[PDB]
RNA sequence: CCAGCCCUAGAACAGGGCACA
RNA sequence: GGGUUUACGACCUCGAUGUUGGAUCAGGACACCCAAAUGGUGCAACCGCUAUUAAAGGUUCGUUUGUUCAACGAUUAAAG
RNA sequence: CUAGCCCAAUACCGGACUAAUCUAUUGAAACAUAGAAGCAAUAAUGUUAAUAUGAGUAACAAGAAGCCUUUCUCCUCGCACACGCUUACAUCAGUAACUAAUAAUAUACUGAUAAUUAACAACCAAUAAACCAAAACAACACUAAAACGUUUAUUAAUUACAUUGUUAACCCAACACAGGAGUGCACCAAGGAAAGAUUAAAAGAAGUAAAAGGAACUCGGCAAACACAAACCCCGCCUGUUUACCAAAAACAUCACCUCUAGCAUUACUAGUAUUAGAGGCAAUGCCUGCCCAGUGACACCAGUUUAACGGCCGCGGUAUUCUGACCGUGCAAAGGUAGCAUAAUCACUUGUUCUCCAAAUAAGGACUUGUAUGAAUGGCCACACGAGGGUUUUACUGUCUCUUACUUCCAAUCAGUGAAAUUAACCUUCCCGUGAAGAGGCGGGAAUAAAAAAAUAAGACGAGAAGACCCUAUGGAGCU
RNA sequence: GUUUAAAAGAACCAACUCAUCUAUGUGGCAAAAUAGUGAGAAGACUUGUAGGUAGAGGUGAAAAGCCUAACGAGCCUGGU
RNA sequence: UAUAGAGAUAGUACCGUAAGGGAAAGAUGAAAGAAUAAAAUAAAAGUAAAAAAAAGCAAAGAUUACCCCUUCUACCUUUU
RNA sequence: ACCAAAGCUAGCUCAACAUACUAAAC
């Protein structure tokens, strides 16, 4: 007669069991971006001409002292590190990561992108179908800036490299029922992004992993969705009156 | 008396699925033209009545705070005014309750 | 067989029903608007009308005085009944109360509930059910019929 | 036609009334 | 010929078919007590005695007794 | 006839195969040959666990409004201690679910934190002597002879603060149970709420009222009543005790009266001593208790004595015209039933006969009385008082009844929440006649027959409940003599 | 409390103790209760605490009663 | 191999005043410091998906066709 | 589709040997 129920699922963590951990948390990456590169508002008009863009890009890459000392730090920490063959590897990593997210290959996707890039690109898409492809690239990827974050508590250095890409992709996100949701699979839309890769320099392996994706604030808005959206108003209690904002 | 045999699921279903035991649909449901909530055509609106009841409870709370006793009822009429209002020539000589809230849109001055 | 019965059985008997109605009438006189069960309010409405009539009978009437003394349990409401409720009901004949069925009680009993209110009180007006305007299709058709009947005379 | 409200109609469901006033 | 009494038999029930009288409600048979239609009489009349047909409807209230019965009081068209 | 694998079955008997396991050798998309067994479940009112039917049925709960804990309507088992339970107590927070037989939330669930502080209570001198003289307002007394104390002498470590019980809405009854519970205070100044919300069907429970009659009802005046009185018998003298849980009595005990058994000392009887103490009978009191020691007991160890010890107290025939038999003959006994009462609580006949009571009586009371089976301490006859004992009358009273009715409350029906029980082979679960393990829903011959709810009545399901308690059987028991 | 020269195994009637009769209840509030009505109520009276008598027995104002909800003889264990 | 094997997760909860009796209850993964957690059965009885339409031990012969037609007195035990 | 279902382990049983037989905590 005396019986009760069990399995009341509750998640309650405290600072005492958080800090009495025997081994610290090994992080293969940092939280976010330390020094975000703010691009000039004239990219849309300088990307039209080849020489006037590449010249300014090389000037910005060579004249900044912070980027130069960071490249020197990466060079002294790991040999055979050159910036000339870096954009090709960055483009390869980008295309293979997008193909891995297309094929739903979470293992190779984890090997390619880092722990800050994986959730932001798998969470809202794990229940959908993607048809992404690579057709053309008008402007080759260009290394904009290079930064390095050194924390002396553990003695760990993370080298981040920002690469501006002008890419031409075909994106089509389908629904879990099979209907088209976002865009067509044949329209080669032009995208401009700034991929921030990161690498742990103290690590013996130290693979290059995509860390962040910067979009300029003046970038054109994304393509409209196919369906319509209703935005609800403030759900009013009986003893509350609506206030019309003007 | 005790049952002679076990009633089968067939007869049990025939008994407790008869339309006499099913929940009947209501056709007197309408929307309230004021707040848009659902109500019956012969019953007051729950939302509007809750608004009026909250306002009435606040008014009664203030009018009871005005009278420091349980057996202290006014022998004159009463008038409730809101922030930014003054007693008229017809409302003078009565008890006055003053609310800091602005006058609601449904409360008519009269 | 309950043919020709006008009072419903309430409480623990006739005296208990009288006491329940007396408490309800005291509350109604005090607050000018109360809410209770639909049956109890429907039973109390007639007593409220008769109480307003007895209050209109005057202050110096010993019958009305003792009736108010019996019914109004809180003795501070008898001057109220005789100097607020009765004077403000002078041109009216029988339209003293307003009873409206409110939704069922949110408690588990789901009782059929009503609200009773003395007309002309200092409280927010209940959301009374208003009829349709004359600008409705059917009402405009009936207005046209009425105008035709007026012109035909 | 049957929301509601009354009933000399009724356990529930049914049934009779709701314009004179 | 019937299966109302007592008996006879021991066929169904002893992992239960509860046993007399009453109260309530009665269903049915007729081998009819009354009521209805007749025959015979040693049927004068009133009362009777038998027999035939008919079962839609009735068939009382009390004292004693646990009583079914039984005795008694008052009646009823009769108290089957 | 055409093909075959070429002739039914209960108890018992025989044979050939065989499911699933383990082992020894094969096999390795799960098998073969052998050897072993905890070797096969449609049935034991079978065991365990889970599920259905009954059934969303029986049943269960929170007074009202309100400014939200403030005022109204009612009923009154409250405070403390002892005993007992141990934190269920207090503050804060939460309740989706678990406890409250439902919610609201919370003294009854969950978690954290706190608490009951000694002056009240517990533990808190011995050794000898003086001590007969009750408590009951105790002045003074009665019988049943009655707890409760000081003083004197010898030793009693001697020096602040020791230890322990301090909450509660509580205990014993499987339960937050209409039950059982010691003591001192008061009857409210303290405790609480009969209704979750409607309607006002039947039936059921409780109450109030009722024309005329007033027991005509019924086993009975049971119950009820505006009555709450007077008498007659039976049985027990009376008060009292008894079958906890179907019998409270006429049963037991009882004062009184009778029998037996004992001449006596350190644990009963008894710290008593025949006017005493035990083992018993019968029942106050009044009149009495008649005969018998033949048998069986007990004293006497054989005679003999004992019945207020166990127990018994007679036939057959004729007689005073015609009915009885004062009387006689004969026989057996230990004596042959005395007084009294008597159709009784007394075998049957019996509803014996008669008088009173009633209009009517197998009722009650008074008489007659062989009761051939009454009867005298296993006691017989009357009497006062007494009895929730068993019967009978007289008024009074009334719904007991003629002959029921009206209205309230709990029930009831609907709505909302929670939610059992006996029972159940499966049912797609009609009626009549017949038949049949001898009373049919299931068979036969006929009639009837859209399907499902809800509310009522109990004729049947040889309805449920309890392996009939009556009867019999058992080479089954047990109590008593 | 009342009546009594009375604390009289007297009387009326409370607390209290029993349980006469009826009606509900009958898997119920309850493995014996509720309501009304009853009997005793200064005594052979009720009752608190603590101890004793233990089953071939105890105790018994004999009902073959009671001895931890089933007693013509408790319950548990073992024989089993 | 968790209704088995010791009663045993334990002589513990719980039931009795006591002696004494005496249980049931475990199942992921290398990692849950992999619960926007991943895969195999979705196979008992009981329900839902999906209440029922004359007639009858509920089936069989069948049939274009679920019933409608025709035929068969549930099973064990105990008994003549 | 709910209710549910399946693990292989905890451990037990019977013997042999055996120090020689009321474990640990006290
Ligand atoms: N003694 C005896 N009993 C028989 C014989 N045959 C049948 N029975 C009994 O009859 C019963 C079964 O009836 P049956 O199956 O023979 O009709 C069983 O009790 C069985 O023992 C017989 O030949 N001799
Ligand atoms: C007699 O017929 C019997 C009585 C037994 S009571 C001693 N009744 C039923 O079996
Ligand atoms: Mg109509
Ligand atoms: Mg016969
Ligand atoms: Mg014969
Ligand atoms: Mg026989
Ligand atoms: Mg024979
Ligand atoms: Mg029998
Ligand atoms: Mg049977
Ligand atoms: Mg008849
Ligand atoms: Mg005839
Ligand atoms: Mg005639
Ligand atoms: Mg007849
Ligand atoms: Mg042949
Ligand atoms: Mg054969
Ligand atoms: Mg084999
Ligand atoms: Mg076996
Ligand atoms: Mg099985
Ligand atoms: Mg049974
Ligand atoms: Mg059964
Ligand atoms: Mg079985
Ligand atoms: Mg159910
Ligand atoms: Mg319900
Ligand atoms: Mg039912
Ligand atoms: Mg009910
Ligand atoms: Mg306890
Ligand atoms: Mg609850
Ligand atoms: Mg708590
Ligand atoms: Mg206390
Ligand atoms: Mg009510
Ligand atoms: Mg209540
Ligand atoms: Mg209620
Ligand atoms: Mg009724
Ligand atoms: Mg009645
Ligand atoms: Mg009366
Ligand atoms: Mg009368
Ligand atoms: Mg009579
Ligand atoms: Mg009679
Ligand atoms: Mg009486
Ligand atoms: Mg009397
Ligand atoms: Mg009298
Ligand atoms: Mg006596
Ligand atoms: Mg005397
Ligand atoms: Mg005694
Ligand atoms: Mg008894
Ligand atoms: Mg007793
Ligand atoms: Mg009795
Ligand atoms: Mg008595
Ligand atoms: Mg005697
Ligand atoms: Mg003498
Ligand atoms: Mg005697
Ligand atoms: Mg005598
Ligand atoms: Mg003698
Ligand atoms: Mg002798
Ligand atoms: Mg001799
Ligand atoms: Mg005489
Ligand atoms: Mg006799
Ligand atoms: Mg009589
Ligand atoms: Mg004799
Ligand atoms: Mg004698
Ligand atoms: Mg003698
Ligand atoms: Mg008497
Ligand atoms: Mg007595
Ligand atoms: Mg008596
Ligand atoms: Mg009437
Ligand atoms: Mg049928
Ligand atoms: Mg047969
Ligand atoms: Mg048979
Ligand atoms: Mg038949
Ligand atoms: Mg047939
Ligand atoms: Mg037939
Ligand atoms: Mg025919
Ligand atoms: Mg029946
Ligand atoms: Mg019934
Ligand atoms: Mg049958
Ligand atoms: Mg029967
Ligand atoms: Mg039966
Ligand atoms: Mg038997
Ligand atoms: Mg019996
Ligand atoms: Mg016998
Ligand atoms: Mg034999
Ligand atoms: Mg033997
Ligand atoms: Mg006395
Ligand atoms: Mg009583
Ligand atoms: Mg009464
Ligand atoms: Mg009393
Ligand atoms: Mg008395
Ligand atoms: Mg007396
Ligand atoms: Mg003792
Ligand atoms: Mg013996
Ligand atoms: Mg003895
Ligand atoms: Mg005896
Ligand atoms: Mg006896
Ligand atoms: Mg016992
Ligand atoms: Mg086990
Ligand atoms: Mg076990
Ligand atoms: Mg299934
Ligand atoms: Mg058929
Ligand atoms: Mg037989
Ligand atoms: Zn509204």
């Amino acid at each position: 007669s005396e019986k009760e129920f069990v399995e009341h699922a509750r998640k309650a963590g405290l600072v005492i069991p958080h800090e009495r951990l025997e081994r610290p948390i090994h992080l293969a990456c940092t939280a976010g971006i330390f020094d975000a590169y703010v691009p000039p508002e004239g990219d849309a008009r300088i990307s039209s001409l080849s020489k006037e863009g590449l010249a300014q890009r090389a000037e910005r890459l060579k004249k900044n002292v912070a980027s130069q000392l960071s490249i020197r730090k990466i060079r002294e920490s790991d040999p055979n590190f050159k910036i000339k063959d870096f954009p090709e590897k960055a483009k390869d990593i980008f295309i293979e990561a997008h193909l891995c997210l297309n094929n739903s290959d979470h293992d190779r996707l984890h090997t390619l992108v880092t722990e800050n890039c994986f959730p932001d690109m798998v969470w809202d898409i794990r229940y959908k179908t993607v048809r992404w492809s690579f057709v053309e690239s008008l402007e080759p990827p260009q290394v904009v800036q290079v930064r390095c974050s050194s924390l002396m508590n553990q003695g760990n250095i993370y080298g981040q490299v920002t690469v501006r890409m002008h890419t031409r992709q075909t994106l089509a996100i389908y629904d879990r029922f099979g209907r088209l949701m976002y865009g067509q699979e044949d329209v080669p839309r032009d995208v401009l992004e700034y991929v921030v890769f990161e690498k742990h320099l103290v690590d013996p392996y130290g693979s290059w992993r995509m860390h962040g994706k910067i979009i300029p604030p003046w970038a054109p808005p994304k393509q409209p969705i196919l369906k319509t959206v209703m935005i609800p108003g403030p759900q009013l209690k009986p003893w509350e009156e609506f206030e019309e904002p003007q | 008396a005790a049952p002679k045999n076990r009633r089968s699921i067939e007869v049990n279903r025939c008994r407790r699925r008869n339309p006499q035991k099913l929940i009947k649909v209501k056709n007197n449901i309408d929307v309230c033209p004021e707040c848009g909530h659902l109500k019956q055509k012969h019953i007051l609106c729950g939302y509007c009545y809750e608004k009026v009841r909250k306002e009435t409870a606040e008014i009664r709370r203030q009018m009871g705070k005005q009278e420091g006793g349980p057996f202290r009822a006014p022998t004159t009429e009463t008038v409730v005014l809101y922030s930014g209002e003054t007693p008229s020539e017809q409302d003078q000589g009565k008890r006055i309750i003053e609310r800091e809230r602005k006058r609601p849109s449904w409360f008519t001055q009269n | 067989i309950s043919h020709g019965r006008v009072f419903r059985r309430l409480g623990l008997g006739p005296e208990s029903r009288i006491h329940l109605l007396q408490n309800l009438l005291t509350g109604l006189v005090r607050h000018e608007r109360i809410e209770a069960s639909w049956a109890r309010v429907d039973e109390l409405r007639g007593y409220a009308e008769k109480l307003i009539d007895y209050g209109k009978l005057g202050d110096t009437n010993e019958r009305a005085m003792r009736m108010a003394d019996f019914w109004l349990t809180e003795k501070d409401l008898i001057p109220k009944l005789f100097q607020v409720l009765a004077p403000r009901f002078q041109g009216q004949n029988g339209g003293y109360t307003r009873m409206l069925q409110i939704p069922n009680r949110n408690e588990q009993d789901r009782a059929k509930m009503a609200v009773i209110e003395y007309k002309g009180n200092c409280l927010p007006p209940l959301p009374l059910p208003r009829r349709d305007s004359n600008l409705t299709l059917l009402n405009q058709l009936l207005q046209g019929l009425r105008q035709d009947q007026e012109a035909s005379s």
